[PDB]
C-alpha cells in the first residue's frame, strides 16, 4: 500500500490527521536528550584503556569498573529535564496515538515527561535504579545511594556480599529485558506510524525494529544525520527524513498538527514544575 | 536473544 500522499513532513502530518493512523510507535535514542544536557555516550586516558568502547562492554566492566563510573561522574546532569521532543511523545500518549515508545536511553526523561510503565520499554534499561551483580544475592540501591558513590569516587559494591554493584543498564554484551522482545512481538503487528528519533540506528537488536513494521507502514526520521530505509531513490514509497535537532523537528512537524501552541505550553509548565522543585 | 552489540 501508499499511505502518505508525499513524502514530505507535511504528508506525514496529514496522513496523522487521517482516520487511517491510530497508532504510532517511537524508536528514540540519544539525540532527543541532547538538549537535556545530556551528552551523546558514543579525563579518561589515565584508566588506558585498550579501546574507547571497552567503557560500555560487560566483560571489561566486571573486572574494571573505575573507568564507567568516573565517566559517570561527568555525564551526571544537575536536573533532569525531558525536552520538547520527549513531551511531543507525551501530546502523543495524551492524544491516544502512542501504542509504545521503544527508548535507547538510559536517563529517565520519559518517565518525566508522564510517559508511564506501560507505554514504554526501556531497551537499554535505566539508571534510575541500580543492583548487586550476583545472582544469589541481587541487593538494590537507589539513585541517590548510586549518585554518592559516583560522586565521592567510592566504586559501587553491595554491603552484603561485596560484590559489584551497577546501575540497571544493559552495558554491550548483554542480554535485553524480555519486556524488548515480548512486546515488539505483538507492537509492530499493526501500527500505523513509526516515529524515529535522535538515533543513527547502529546498536542491535534496536536497530532491527525498524524493518519489524508492515511493509506499508510509513516511517519518518527526526535526526541530525540520515540512518533499510529508502529516503531517496526511485522506489521510495514511505520514509521521510527531517535533517535537524530533534526539538526543531518536533516543532516543525506539531505546527503542522496544529499543536504548537498545545506543546509549548505543556513544555513551559512542566518545567516550571521541574524548577521548582 | 540477540545481546546488544554496535551493530
Ligand atoms: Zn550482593
Amino acid at each position: 500500500e501508499r499511505l502518505l500522499d508525499e513524502l514530505t513532513l507535511e504528508g506525514v502530518a496529514r496522513y496523522m490527521q487521517s482516520e487511517r493512523c491510530r497508532r504510532v510507535i517511537c524508536l528514540v535514542g540519544a539525540g532527543i536528550s541532547t538538549s537535556a544536557g545530556i551528552p551523546d555516550f558514543r579525563n579518561l586516558e589515565k584508566y588506558h584503556l585498550p579501546y574507547p568502547e571497552a567503557i560500555f562492554e560487560i566483560s571489561y566492566f566486571k573486572k574494571h569498573p573505575e573507568p564507567f563510573f568516573a565517566l559517570a561522574k561527568e555525564l551526571y546532569p544537575g536536573q533532569f529535564k525531558p525536552t520538547i521532543c520527549h513531551y511531543f511523545m507525551r501530546l502523543l500518549k495524551d492524544k491516544g496515538l502512542l501504542l509504545r515508545c521503544y527508548t535507547q536511553n538510559i536517563d529517565t526523561l520519559e518517565r518525566i515527561a508522564g510517559l508511564e510503565q506501560e507505554d514504554l520499554v526501556e531497551a537499554h534499561g535505566t539508571f534510575y535504579t541500580s543492583h548487586c551483580v550476583s545472582a544469589s544475592c541481587r541487593h538494590e540501591y537507589p539513585l541517590s545511594w548510586m549518585k554518592e558513590k559516583i560522586f565521592s569516587e567510592v566504586t559501587p559494591k553491595c554491603e552484603d556480599c561485596q560484590s559489584l554493584v551497577k546501575p540497571d543498564i544493559v552495558f554491550f554484551g548483554e542480554s535485553l529485558p524480555a519486556r524488548f522482545f515480548s512486546c515488539m512481538q505483538s507492537d509492530f503487528l499493526k501500527v500505523d506510524l513509526l516515529l524515529v528519533m535522535g538515533t543513527s540506528l547502529q546498536v542491535q537488536p534496536f536497530a532491527s525494529l525498524i524493518s519489524k513494521a508492515p511493509l506499508s507502514t510509513p516511517r519518518l526520521l527526526i535526526n541530525k544525520e540520515k540512518a533499510g530505509m529508502d529516503f531517496d531513490s526511485k522506489k521510495a514509497y514511505r520514509d521521510v527524513a527531517w535533517l535537524g535537532e530533534c526539538d526543531q523537528g518536533c516543532l516543525a512537524l506539531a505546527e503542522l498538527l496544529g499543536w504548537k501552541k498545545e506543546l509549548e505550553d505543556l513544555v513551559r509548565r512542566e518545567h516550571a514544575s521541574i524548577d521548582a522543585q | 536473544t540477540a545481546r546488544k552489540s554496535t551493530g
